[PDB]
């Protein structure tokens, strides 16, 4: 259980941080489409400063 | 309140510094004939498709806003039971 | 010599598997559909013999069943099959074991329509890995046995099925992408956009570019041939499997990683192979030491042989990274020997579990008093794994030991510490195998004989599969020129191509 | 001189094929007691 | 010069007869009117084949171009409504709503979309984008008494009418950054200096271009609509309304912005590395089947945007070949989602278990159209990813292919999870259909087009990557017509 | 009246409609703020057409079709407000976030 658990620790890392990111980015969708109009309009505000810089 | 003022500060940064190509041509000699010659030469295909847009916006909004008095308790059949005027994917909590 | 031979051999069990949903007479369990899989399995292997005994024409290098069709000229991928001396033993081995993997699949009456489909689709898809001389068909065929082996594990398997099959498909697909990354990297290097395996070998790649592609293929092939830091999918996906799924995984699928090491890491990438050869033989030595210690420390019998399959893999990895014509010939022989040896043990582990229903090995003991013929075949296959001479497990390991410490590529103090450490597996393999042989059959004190293991027998069909596996196991162990005659035309060219980069 | 694999693989192959077709019929324990049942590893 | 729009004006006549018969025949029309819209859509596909040989004229005073790129995307949206009608012939008849009034709203979205692909003027782009958008809100709220479908059409209206006003302010600026010039080729001749005005008019138009293709700062309508909307509309918005948004992206960002090109290739790179992440990891935590195919469509819009940021002749060809094989995967998986959602309610995963012995034609169809969405060989979605990665490595883009491959194997896990709960779950582990499956008939109303739509998409998923030598020729002709 | 003052006013109405789109809780004031955006667009579109290309006015013909779409978007839009009001007894955007875990 020595050399496996340093790569099954990676399974405990990577196979777990993929799921909890998808359970973490799930709450970006929260209903309330006024918030969806923020992220649309913050992207419009964010992509111009991405492209003049 | 800061995202809208950020948009307004962005656009006023654009509007004042952009060199606009102002044309010193005497404009609009009775611009109702120059707006209807564009409905049938240049923008003919927007003009006919805007008719299909108004039909469809009348089909759907009559459908979406009418009161179903034809047959209100009509669950027409069933494989597993579906309510009338509601999508068959029933809400369920896992 | 004008008929498409390898294209037929690849595409026959894939096409014949489409008549499997249309087989009549569903008299409860699937009996005629079991016979139909052995029908188009055996006559597909007969074509591999017929293309070999007539149109192989050995002792010459290059492909000998060459068919380069045209599939998508806009990409540049061709249906290019071809069998040289690295492909043809494993192509002959794939047709041989899968005929017996169908014949050992006879208790499988859970979903027999789905089963013999995915086993014939894994029969055409396994031959398609060794046969194709392309890149995007090689990555196609490498990922062709991805779903017909997930569904083989996740349906017909032990407990912790779904954990084993899901861990498998994520390691396999998550490392198959490096075949696509490296296979596209080589085909877009320079000015020629060719995807052929022969054209990409003759291209001249830089030494900094080759070390990326070698590390790209080594994470891709260190998973399938289990190089020991990337090995953890193997005892799970073999700890929860059946005996017919075992002989495709241990017998065939592990050899595709070893076969592709000789193709796409030695032929195509020799200059990085000169720089990444000492890391392989240390990794090959700690493949043998770790797996033999982990086999001895395990109680599950199906996982004990599963870890034992990782140990005999290590002699392939030593033999490739040795730059000797006898080291390479002991590396390809270790693929064919362990393919036949590991198929025979894993069939008998599935045969013993079908009687005792334990797989705990502390809940067993004295099984050999009840069943006598399975015990007689379990030792003859366990002694095959021990590198016991008179059988092909020895001569495959003997050529690796000799071929390593005669090579003019490493230092003498490095060659001493490898052949000393790689011969600890000569001691360590009778440790775990003979004890597991002792702790199952050798015993007066039997089990409970009530809850499980109420029955005991030994079928004549199950004797026949072990008998067919021991004829090439012993026959190469008594005359290893019955298989080296296929290699030496090609492995003579593989090492000589890698000889030009050795002064480094 | 060397014994070639082709005259002995071609000799043993019809021996091999018509034996698997025969040995499928002769079998026991997978049709009578069968406590594994429909499964293969359950 | 009205011969170049014959594929779309065959559909406007078909649009009117399926509406007038609902008034004249009055719900006895629904027994015959969907098959008239099929041959009206088949007659619109069949008139694109004689238009293929013509040498790409620009008709209607410059406001419409009938090239091969216009004709390819016109066939994708007409094939999108062709499979949608095959799905919705029973799904909205079982709802109780009128069938002829549905296909009027559904075919207006088609000729809105079929006119986006060939549009060349700023006025005609926005009118045809509104015809696709307005007809989309009516379709997602067509059932109209659900409080999920009503909240779906609400949230899609308020972002849809908002983003089409972001898109209009950019389109109004393109009228002003040039001296007039509503024509898109005449815009590119007038503006080439890459000032700050052209960047604001670029982010504004790809705020509304990427509303339809749903890249993740603008994807937020997609998962909320797709479980509230009627499932054939979900099958149309993911294929037809996405291909029209992709046809808009080529005809706008290459004809009207050939000077500013490294900017929107940098923005669509951000739109793709975020689509492949957020589409294919938030689908990984899903229970509903239409919401799992919602983040799937967002992630596999990022794969099509790999070919859009590389800007080569094989880049837009892989963008277009993957859009063709994406049609016979979301018209195949959504068919089996519907065909299961009619035989039982609650079309969500873990209610799919214990199949393959009860509904094997649904199980084989849903598996082979979900496995190819992951891109397993030798299916059609595998070859679509290969050519998107062959064209990815051909011109730089080594981090998009690696993110295209690492997110494709996260994509394998949630697609095989549905095949897990259809073939590997034992017959003692099914939740619905536990002696409850209605013993599928193929003889009732609407289920016979629903079977020929199931069968023809799996055949165009099993064989459309094997036999994709003509499809690589049919696509590479269309990329000669891009600038 | 210069060209710059029409566009600042149009960019200000576009700014006001964005504040009305995100901050407002009633579902009809969200639609009322969309009409501020589509009239912000028209003020650019006629402000440009008066000062740039005033002979063959195209932004006045384009400003016609914006009015006809916004009439069709509001008509369709209020039928969606009338559909959510028939089932949900309110028109309040904070009570339509049903799709939340």
């Amino acid at each position: 259980e020595v050399d496996y658990n340093v790569v099954d620790g990676v399974v405990n890392l990577t196979g777990f941080v993929t799921m909890v990111t998808g359970e973490g980015l799930k709450y970006l969708q929260n209903g309330r489409a006024q918030f969806y109009a923020l992220i649309v309009l913050l992207a419009v505000l964010g992509f111009v400063i991405f492209s003049v810089q | 309140a800061v995202v809208s003022l950020g948009v307004f500060a962005l656009l006023t940064k654009m509007i004042l510094q952009t060199p606009w190509q102002l044309s010193s041509v005497p404009p609009t000699p009775d611009s109702i004939t120059t707006i209807g010659q564009h409905f049938f030469s240049d923008f003919l295909l927007p003009f006919e498709l805007a008719s299909v847009l108004l039909l469809m916006a009348l089909i759907g909004a009559v459908v979406l806003a009418r009161r179903e008095l034809v047959l209100e308790p009509e669950p027409i059949l069933g494989e597993e039971v579906v309510p009338p005027l509601e999508l068959p994917e029933r809400p369920r909590e896992p | 010599s004008t008929f498409p031979w390898l294209t037929t051999i690849i595409l026959f069990p894939i096409v014949a598997a489409l008549a499997i949903p249309f087989i009549p007479d569903p008299t409860g369990k699937g009996r005629p559909i079991r016979w139909y899989a052995l029908a188009v399995g055996l006559i597909d292997f007969a074509l591999i013999v017929y293309a070999f005994t007539n149109f192989y024409d050995l002792n010459t290098p290059g492909m000998q069943l060459w068919e380069s069709y045209d599939w998508i000229p806009e990409i540049g991928l061709r249906w290019s099959v071809g069998a040289d001396g690295l492909s043809m033993p494993l192509i002959l081995l794939t047709g041989f074991i899968t005929t017996l993997a169908i014949l050992a699949a006879w208790p499988v009456t859970l979903k027999p329509r789905l089963f013999y489909f995915l086993m014939l689709a894994m029969y055409g898809g396994q031959i398609a890995v060794f046969a194709v001389q392309d890149m995007l068909v090689f990555f196609l065929a490498w990922e062709l046995e991805l779903i017909p082996v997930y569904l083989l594990l996740a349906i017909w398997g032990g407990h912790k099925r779904q954990y084993a099959a899901t861990k498998f498909i994520l390691y396999t697909a998550g490392s198959s992408l490096f075949i696509l990354v490296a296979g596209l990297a080589m085909a877009f290097y320079g000015d020629t956009v060719s995807f052929d395996m022969q054209t990409l070998a003759a291209k001249d790649y830089a030494l900094g570019f080759q070390l990326l592609v070698y590390a790209g293929f080594l994470v891709a092939y260190g998973v399938k041939l289990p190089i020991v830091p990337l090995h953890t999918w193997l005892p799970d996906a073999h700890g929860e499997a059946t005996a017919p799924v075992h002989m495709l995984l241990a017998g065939i699928l592990l050899k595709m990683g070893g076969y592709a090491l000789i193709r796409m890491n030695v032929d195509m990438l020799p200059a990085a192979h000169a720089k990444f050869a000492p890391v392989l033989v240390i990794l090959g030595v700690v493949n043998i030491i770790y797996a033999a210690l982990t086999s001895y420390a395990q109680r599950n019998l199906k996982r004990k042989i599963a870890y034992s399959s990782i140990s005999h893999i290590g002699f392939v990895l030593i033999g490739i990274a040795s730059f000797t014509n006898l080291g390479m010939s002991g590396a390809v022989l270790q693929m064919v020997s362990h393919g036949l040896i590991g198929a025979s043990l894993f069939f008998l582990v599935g045969a013993t579990y079908d009687r005792t229903h334990t797989l705990i090995l502390e809940e067993m003991g004295g099984v050999g008093q009840k069943m006598k013929k399975i015990f007689a075949m379990f030792t003859a296959c366990s002694l095959a794994s021990l590198a016991l001479p008179g059988m092909s497990g020895f001569v495959a390991e003997l050529m690796v030991f000799i071929g390593f410490a005669t090579s003019d590529a490493y230092s003498l103090p490095f060659r001493v510490i490898v052949v000393f450490l790689a011969a600890v597996g000569v001691i360590l393999t009778p440790i775990y195998l003979l004890s597991m042989l002792r702790e199952i059959f050798y015993g007066p004190e039997n089990k409970e004989l009530v809850e499980h293991e109420a029955l005991v027998d030994a079928e004549p069909r199950e004797v026949f599969i072990i008998a067919c596996l021991l004829v090439p196991i012993i026959g190469i162990g008594l005359y290893p020129k019955l298989l080296t005659q296929i290699y030496d035309a090609t492995t003579g060219q593989v090492i000589a191509r890698a000889r030009e980069v050795l002064p480094t | 001189a060397v014994i070639s694999v082709k005259p002995i693989l071609l000799a043993m192959t019809p021996v091999f094929i018509l034996l698997c077709l025969f040995f499928g019929t002769r079998n026991g324990f997978y049709d009578t007691d069968q406590y594994h049942g429909n499964g293969s590893a359950h | 010069n009205a011969g170049t729009i014959l594929p779309e004006t065959i559909l406007i006549v078909t649009l009117l007869v399926v509406l007038l018969a609902d008034l004249i025949q009055g719900r006895q029309a629904d027994r015959w009117t969907p098959y008239f819209a099929i041959v009206g859509l088949g007659g619109a596909i069949a008139t694109m084949i004689p238009l293929w040989t013509q040498p790409a004229t620009i008709s209607f005073f410059g406001s419409f171009i009938s090239d091969h790129l216009s004709l390819f995307f016109r066939g994708l949206i007409a094939l999108s409504a062709l499979g949608t009608i095959l799905m919705s012939i029973r799904y909205v008849e079982q709802t109780g709503s009128s069938l002829g009034e549905f296909m009027t709203i559904l075919l207006t979205a088609t000729v809105g979309g079929m006119f986006i692909a060939g549009a060349q003027e700023l006025v005609f782009i926005f009118v045809a984008l509104e015809t696709l958008s307005i007809a989309s809100y009516l379709l997602t709220g067509y059932t109209k008494r659900d409080s999920r479908s009503n909240e779906a059409a609400l949230k899609y209206l308020l972002i849809g009418a908002a983003s089409s006003a972001i898109f209009l302010y950019g389109s109004s600026l393109l009228y002003g950054l040039s001296g007039g010039h509503t024509q898109l080729p005449a815009i590119a001749q007038a503006l080439s200096s890459e000032s700050l005005g052209l960047v604001v008019a670029l982010v504004f138009v790809i705020a509304g271009i990427s509303f339809k293709i749903s890249a993740v700062p603008f994807h937020q309508w997609t998962p909320d609509v797709y479980e509230g909307a009627p499932t054939p509309v979900v099958a149309f918005l993911s294929v037809g309304s996405k291909a029209a948004g992709f046809a808009l992206a080529i005809r706008f960002l290459t004809l009207a912005f050939p000077s500013v090109t490294d900017q929107w290739q940098l923005i669509f790179t951000v739109l793709a590395i975020l689509s492949m992440i957020l589409g294919n990891v938030v689908a990984l935590a899903q229970t509903s089947m239409k919401r799992m195919l919602a983040y799937s469509s967002i992630g596999q819009a990022g794969f099509v945007m790999i070919g859009f940021v590389v800007g080569t002749e094989a880049g837009y060809a892989s963008m277009l070949f993957y859009l063709l094989v994406y049609l016979f995967m979301n018209l195949g998986a959504f068919t089996c989602v519907i065909l299961f959602s009619l035989r039982t309610g609650t079309d969500q995963i873990s209610e799919y278990a214990g199949l393959y012995q009860k509904d094997p034609l649904l199980t084989l169809g849903l598996s082979l159209c979900l496995l190819s969405l992951g891109g397993i060989p030798p299916l059609a979605g595998f070859f679509g990813k290969i050519y998107l990665f062959w064209a990815g490595w051909q011109a730089g883009a080594y981090g998009l292919v690696l993110l295209g491959l690492l997110t494709s194997v996260i994509s394998i896990y949630y697609y095989i999870r549905v095949v897990k709960m259809m073939v590997v779950k034992e017959p003692q582990e099914m939740s619905e259909a536990v002696r409850n499956y209605p013993e599928v008939s193929w003889s009732s109303f609407g289920l016979r087009p629903l079977q020929v739509g199931l069968v023809m998409t799996v055949i165009a998923t099993s064989l459309a990557g094997i036999l994709a030598n003509p499809l690589f020729n049919l696509v590479n002709t269309a990329v000669w017509d891009v600038p | 009246m210069q060209l710059t003052y029409v566009l600042i006013l149009a960019a200000l109405l576009f700014c006001i409609g964005i504040y009305g789109l995100v901050t407002s809780r009633n579902a009809v004031r969200v639609l009322m703020s969309i009409e501020l955006l589509l009239n912000a667009v028209n003020l650019n579109l006629i402000g440009f057409a008066n000062y740039l290309d005033g002979q063959q006015i195209k932004g006045q013909v384009f400003a016609v079709f914006v009015i006809t779409v916004a009439a069709a978007e509001a008509a369709v839009g209020l039928a969606i407000i009338l559909a959510i009001y028939r089932n949900r007894d309110t028109v309040d955007m904070e009570k339509f976030n049903l799709l939340k875990w």
